[PDB]
């Protein structure tokens, strides 16, 4: 589906990760 | 060292506490997270937890203050995971407790020849609670300690 937006789905993956471990 | 992908999840997880777009995290924002995630906190944890990265005193989070928030948050979770991971190589039976028997099994495994006198004071010097054993409680105190 395009390496420039789905590497930014993984991106979206990884500021999730983020947000949760500040949450914890 | 640093890359751009690495600042794009900087700037991405900034943005999902900062909604508004405003470049500054406030406590409101910061709780909303927190609770729509669970977890309900009081504005004084809020507060609390501005306070140790408002390196400016503005009472918000701007982004370097979230990169330290975001470098402490990591290196607590790591630092705590070593030693998960060690209390896991120590408790060779997943009771949760060391035993004199498994510190000894795991240190001359490790190649110290520590003699029995030995094992049972590193047992009896991190046992708080007087049974003879470690748990995980006693376990991380003892690594943590200055
Ligand atoms: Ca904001
Ligand atoms: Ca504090
Ligand atoms: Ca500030
Ligand atoms: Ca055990
Ligand atoms: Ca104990």
């Amino acid at each position: 589906w395009g390496q420039r937006a789905l590497q930014g789905a993984q991106a979206v993956a990884a500021a999730q990760r983020l947000v949760h471990a500040i949450a914890l | 060292q640093l890359t751009e992908e690495q600042i794009a999840e900087f700037k991405e997880a900034f943005s999902l506490f900062d909604k508004d777009g405003d470049g500054t995290i406030t406590t409101k924002e910061l709780g909303t997270v927190m609770r729509s995630l669970g977890q309900n906190p009081t504005e004084a944890e809020l507060q609390d937890m501005i306070n140790e990265v408002d390196a400016d005193g503005n009472g918000t989070i701007d982004f370097p203050e979230f990169l330290t928030m975001m470098a402490r948050k990591m290196k607590d979770t790591d630092s705590e995971e070593e030693i998960r991971e060690a209390f896991r190589v120590f408790d060779k039976d997943g009771n949760g407790y060391i035993s004199a028997a498994e510190l000894r099994h795991v240190m001359t495994n490790l190649g110290e020849k520590l003699t029995d006198e030995e094992v049972d004071e590193m047992i009896r010097e991190a046992d708080i609670d007087g049974d003879g054993q470690v748990n995980y409680e006693e376990f991380v105190q003892m690594m943590t300690a200055k």
